[PDB]
């Protein structure tokens, strides 16, 4: 497994989750983006790749599609506490 | 009607001058272009992996016609 | 025309005694058929085209049963365009 | 087959004993047919799941060596 | 306009095959400019076009379709522009090859019109469009009974011009 982690270089939606590759016009709200004014922006679809950043944590670059046709990139973050972050 | 003789295909040999990662001077592909080789992406896996990998699967593709042969790969 | 007409009504006849060498024949013919049909924008061509599909369905169900989907569906974009 | 497919698109493929065109032989037009009849009960096959029925490949290949030999007694 | 297509076809040819990195920048806009063109610019901008088409050879995939809606929206009875888009897709079949089969059945209606009703002076136009039919190869052959009995009508009718004629047996003999 160490020698096959530098090659993962991408992930996949159709072999990590095909679920995610599913998700098509969702409900469900663009993380950390809902405000009580402005219209709800949901999601419209996830992309099928993520390039993941060739870093000791190794986080993935998430990017969704919202409704109003805005991409939201995000950074998915492993192994470390975000709640600090949330207070911060 | 006889057959005269009957050869064998004792021995393969499968040199795969792929050069994953990097394109020819010659040719300047589309940005789509062509990627799929033996029905492997070999951007997918890295270039090393890819070539070990699409040189074992056109093996076992010459395989599917004529198992009993000793399959050397040459790869670059 | 007429005589190629009386060939495929011919050749549709013999669909039958001899599958194995009419059915493919008469399927590329279909495929040629329906092509022109679809894009000769002639009267006439077209005219030559239809009377042709109704000999072959005349002729040769066994061949056009399976493609009866498609054929219907370029008949119906034909009948749906804005010559008697 | 390599022939026949690459011919669409712009290339000839080449063999040391220079074979003869057969790209036009009449012989593909069946394959077609077969292909088509074969693959077009697909859908349900892995949809529904229906039981695979044979094609009519061979028994018609077959019937029409029949009505040759019916009639083939001279030396065509 | 001429100075500028002209610098621009003389930029991408300088440059050579090289020239496809700036293709999603120039193909929309020149698209664009062709179809609110009037007047004798048109000619010289499917030339032009044309031109660019033979430099970017196989690059021009995505931008074929609009290509040819263009085509068949400005394509007339009009001797010049027949001549012009003839040879524009002279360039685009020995730029694409094997997937011009793709956008021909687009282009068949307007060569199946220009066989039935052509009273150029010697049926050049019918000539021109028969060396591009000579050009056309393989792609031909889900078409070929769709544009041979218009070319066997051309040879076969006694008052066809002889040039015209024997252009209709050469490109019988090559397409054979």
């Amino acid at each position: 497994i160490s020698k096959q982690l530098p090659q993962l270089t991408s992930l996949e939606l159709q072999y990590v989750s095909p679920k995610l590759l599913m998700c098509r016009d969702l409900e469900l709200a663009v993380p950390g983006t809902y405000d009580p004014n402005q219209p709800i922006i949901r999601i419209q679809s996830i992309a099928p790749s993520l390039q993941v950043i060739t870093s000791k944590q190794r986080p993935r670059k998430l990017t969704l599609m919202g409704s109003n046709g805005h991409e939201f990139v995000f950074l998915l973050k492993g192994h470390e506490d975000l709640r600090q972050d949330e207070r911060v | 009607w006889r057959m005269k003789d009957r050869m064998k295909t004792v021995s393969v040999a499968l040199v795969l001058c792929l050069n994953v990662g990097v394109d020819p001077p010659d040719v300047v592909k589309t940005t789509p272009c062509a990627r799929l080789e033996c029905w492997i992406d070999p951007l997918s896996m890295g270039p090393q992996k890819a070539l070990e990998t699409i040189g074992a699967n056109l093996q076992k593709q010459y395989e599917n016609w004529q198992p009993r042969a000793r399959y050397k790969q040459s790869l670059d | 025309f007429e005589i190629r007409e009386l060939a495929i009504c011919t050749v549709g006849r013999l669909s039958s005694m001899n599958p194995a060498f009419v059915m493919p024949f008469l399927r590329k013919m279909l495929i040629q058929i329906l092509t022109e049909l679809e894009h000769s924008g002639i009267g006439r061509i077209k005219e030559q085209s239809a009377r042709m599909l109704g000999h072959l369905v005349s002729n040769a169900p066994r061949l056009i049963r399976p493609y009866m989907e498609p054929i219907l569906k370029a008949l119906i974009l034909k009948l749906k365009d804005p010559n008697p | 087959l390599a022939e026949r497919i690459m011919r669409s698109y712009n290339c000839t493929p080449v063999s040391s004993p220079r074979l003869p065109p057969t790209y036009m032989h009449a012989m593909w037009q069946a394959w077609d047919l077969a292909v088509d009849i074969c693959l077009s009960q697909l859908p349900t096959i892995i949809e529904e799941g229906t039981a695979f029925r044979h094609s009519p490949f061979f028994a018609e290949q077959l019937t029409a060596f029949q009505v040759w030999l019916t009639m083939g007694v001279e030396n065509r | 306009h001429t100075m500028v297509v002209q610098a621009i076809t003389f930029i991408f040819k300088s440059l050579g095959l090289k020239c496809v990195q700036f293709l999603p920048q120039v193909m929309p806009t020149f698209l664009n400019v062709i179809r609110v063109c009037d007047g004798a610019i048109r000619e010289f901008l499917f030339q032009q076009l044309g031109m660019l088409v033979s430099f970017v050879k196989s690059h021009i995939r995505p931008y074929m379709d609009e290509i040819v809606t263009l085509m068949r929206e400005f394509w007339v009875m009009n001797t010049s522009i027949q001549s012009t888009i003839i040879l524009l897709i002279e360039q685009i079949v020995v730029a694409l090859g094997g997937e011009f089969k793709l956008y021909l059945p687009q282009l068949i209606p307007h060569m199946l019109r220009v066989f039935m009703h052509d009273n150029s002076p010697g049926r050049i136009v019918s000539i021109k469009l028969l060396a591009a039919i000579q050009l056309f190869g393989a792609n031909l052959d889900d078409y070929l009974h769709l544009l041979l009995p218009p070319i066997v009508k051309l040879f076969d009718a006694p008052e066809a011009p002889l040039p015209s004629r024997k252009a209709a047996l050469e490109t019988v003999d090559r397409l054979t």
